[PDB]
């Protein structure tokens, strides 16, 4: 007495209306259960990580995987339209694989962290690390190095790389959002915010008309560059966030959202308003995801064990209807989303970006 | 348009600099 | 309705603690004061398996919400992670010094809560070593252990008779309220359905009911004259299940404010009423020794 | 400095060897004549650790290419800059 169980957020919709089955008795075999999700650009690769760490490329089509051998987990994995896969380690090093064979072939080593936030740029062939105090841009060929992003003092909490675009967003513990010449290692757009946030994370659009930020604090913050400043405003989430571990961008204008509370959210940018909430049983639990753009093909790390099995893009479906059958009677969607308000300048992370 | 943003701007950059400085 | 004591848990060799439930509706857990745990269900030709282990006394054993890990928690100084349901594959995680007092886990999982001895809860983030997340906002011990519902805390009892809450993403107290007039050691502290409303009783023969924060008394649920007492609360928030050292069994209807009548019961010094989860349930513990399994069917 | 910070890049010419343009690693082309050395717009550049440039032999497009990988393309007949190409990892 009491809380929340079990499953009818999540493995109820996860597995609506499935054309396969990721089939878990072929990949769990660890005396022990899967815990995260790290996954490829090119989409197809995604792979599981479990309290082993070997990361086990599932392949979905195949149901069939690439076993990893080394039992060294990533915190998140890069693929090149080439066939490698890069595998940022928690380990403190980033390494590279032929996805293909899963056949090691190179390092990326500088870093001193146990992070390191991966994102990669295919039409600029950079990927970047997030990393401790710096950010670390480079060729994603990932043989050598273009620029180590760094501060004095202010620590580093995050920032990424524009897919579809180009442009580097990166952001102090201080909350400082800034924009960076990431060629020439210049602060053209830069921010003083009063909303510190521990272990925050910048998403960046592919077209990086718009960016948001999580952290240790309940809040989360959105930027659109046709207003000023690029990041105009704020705003406190739905009841019962407490802060917020991942969010990440999709093709539509929504990001997943990975909160502390265990709950995963869908949030639309439009509005700044969650088109999905996702919930588990009691720890077991939700742990981490993987959206794969186009028809957000997921890949999603339960502590309850299951490898799930879904497309976001097919769970919208519930959440079309549903809120379709409610249109007819005319249902608001700043309330059916819970649409988050601007609030006050006291805890902005507003931003001047050009 | 912009080059008109130049015109002083940045002309008389050039001249309120140079006083001053050979007195110091 | 009725309280419909079904049939027992045969075979429990003595001194009863505690029960819990797989809702598959059902596999029962159990607990002894020596050594033991079982786990058993219906179809009764089934049988038990049998919990080696918890040398000492095992206070209160808990399944995961689909029935499936068996947390074990006694004079430990650890928590026995037992297999799914049953047939022993098993591991030793590491806890503080003595009793580990009752569990919850939080609903999206982060965490594992138990109420270990060093005053400070464990909230065990599934697995790990470290720790996960704790914290001691108790002067002497933790009675109890909840986690909250679309909150950042978890509530417990101690033995400081006070009741304390705090922040579990970020480890801080956040609340307390106090001897309402707590005796001695506190037992296990319940809440309302949203984790609101800390619910407790004790050595003081009374439930007292406050909120979080707001730590404001709503009635006084007068409960067992007993050496201290125990309880569950049927999950819609109606029924609060007094249970104790006595061996009355009685249960307070919270639409109603009252006590709705004390039952035969039969010699039950019912230590747990914990619940099935999801539904008509169970009073069991004490010196009758075999698990008290009842399907009361008063319970909608 | 006409204004450029470091090593200046390509310089190109109107058709008929007038109005040149230049950038350099400063993120600006500027568009200037002959002895009437005057500008007739800033044709701001790629944030490049240097830019680069060619333009359509009619004199109406500004290639601006540079060491990073964003690649753009100016009407100069407009004075726009047309877009931002998808560019898809050219450092031209």
């Amino acid at each position: 007495m009491n809380n929340i169980h079990t499953s009818t957020h999540v493995s109820t919709y996860f597995n609506e209306a499935l054309v396969d089955r990721i089939d878990t008795q072929k990949y769990l075999k660890s005396n022990g259960k899967i815990k995260k999700v790290v996954s490829d650009p090119d989409n197809h690769y995604t792979a599981a990580i479990d309290d082993s760490g070997n990361i086990t490329v599932i392949v979905h089509k195949l149901n069939r995987f690439v076993s990893i051998k080394p039992s060294s987990p990533a915190t998140h994995l890069v693929f090149i339209r080439n066939g490698n896969l890069l595998v940022a380690q928690q380990n403190g090093h980033i390494s590279q694989y032929l996805a293909s064979n899963g056949k090691l072939t190179s390092v990326i080593k500088h870093h001193n962290s146990k992070l390191l936030a991966l994102e990669y740029n295919p039409v600029t062939k950079q990927i970047l690390t997030i990393a401790n105090d710096q950010c670390t841009l480079w060729d994603a060929q990932s043989f050598n190095k273009i620029k180590t992003l760094f501060a004095k003092a202010s620590y580093f909490a995050t920032g990424s790389l524009t897919p579809n675009g180009q442009s580097l967003i990166t952001s102090f513990q201080d909350g400082n959002v800034y924009v960076w010449n990431l060629n020439n290692f210049e602060v053209t757009a830069k921010s003083e915010v009063e909303e510190n946030m521990k272990n925050q994370k910048i998403s960046v659009s592919a077209d990086s008309s718009r960016f948001v930020i999580g952290g240790s604090t309940a809040y989360l913050y959105y930027c659109d560059i046709s207003h000023s400043p690029l990041c105009i405003s704020s705003f406190a989430l739905p009841s019962g966030s407490t802060s917020v571990k991942k969010i990440k961008f999709t093709h539509g204008n929504y990001l997943g959202i990975i909160t502390d509370n265990q709950v995963f959210y869908a949030i639309d940018s439009s509005t700044n308003q969650i088109a999905l909430e996702f919930r588990l049983p009691k720890n077991k639990g939700i742990t981490d995801f993987d959206i794969n753009p186009n028809n957000l093909e997921i890949l999603i790390v339960s502590g309850n064990g299951e490898i799930f099995k879904y497309d976001l893009q097919k769970l919208f479906i519930m959440e079309m209807n549903q809120q379709q059958r409610l249109l007819e009677r005319g249902i608001e969607s700043s309330l059916v989303y819970n649409v988050l308000k601007p609030g006050n300048q006291n805890h902005s992370l507003k931003f001047e970006s050009h | 348009q912009p080059k008109l943003v130049v015109n002083n701007g940045t002309a008389t950059y050039p001249s309120n600099f140079v006083p001053k400085v050979e007195e110091e | 309705h009725d309280p419909a004591l079904s049939r027992s848990f045969r075979g429990h060799e003595d001194i009863i603690t505690c029960a819990d439930f797989d809702p598959k509706m059902r596999q029962v857990a159990s607990c002894s004061k020596d050594s033991i745990v079982y786990v058993w269900n219906f179809k009764p030709q089934q049988r038990p398996f049998k919990f080696v282990g918890h040398k000492g006394a095992v206070y209160c054993v808990k399944y995961s919400p689909d029935g499936e890990t068996i947390a074990s928690c006694g004079q430990d100084r650890q928590i026995r992670l037992w297999q799914n349901t049953v047939q022993s594959k098993c591991s030793i995680i590491k806890a503080h010094c003595g009793a580990i007092r009752s569990m919850s886990f939080s609903a999206d999982g982060g965490y594992l809560l138990s109420s270990s001895d060093d005053k400070t809860l464990k909230l065990w983030r599934l697995q790990d070593k470290k720790f996960m997340c704790s914290f001691a906002g108790h002067k002497n011990w933790v009675r109890s252990g909840v986690i909250s519902p679309d909150m950042r805390l978890v509530a417990s009892g101690s033995d400081d008779k006070t009741v304390m809450l705090w922040d579990l993403n970020f480890q801080k107290i956040v609340s307390k309220y106090s001897t309402s007039d707590h005796m001695d050691t506190v037992s296990q502290v319940l809440f309302h359905p949203d984790g609101t409303c800390l619910i407790s009783s004790s050595f003081d023969h009374k439930i007292k009911i406050t909120d979080i924060r707001s730590n404001k008394l709503i009635q006084h649920y007068n409960a067992h004259d007993a050496q201290v007492n125990s309880i569950s609360i049927h999950p819609t928030g109606y029924f609060l299940a007094s249970a104790g050292s006595d061996s009355k069994i009685k249960i307070w209807d919270l639409r109603q404010g009252r006590q709705i009548y004390t039952l035969y019961s039969n010699d039950k010094d019912i230590t747990t009423v914990q619940f099935n989860q999801s539904g008509d349930y169970f009073a069991t513990g004490g010196s009758q020794n075999l698990c008290m399994v009842w399907k009361t069917n008063f319970d909608q």
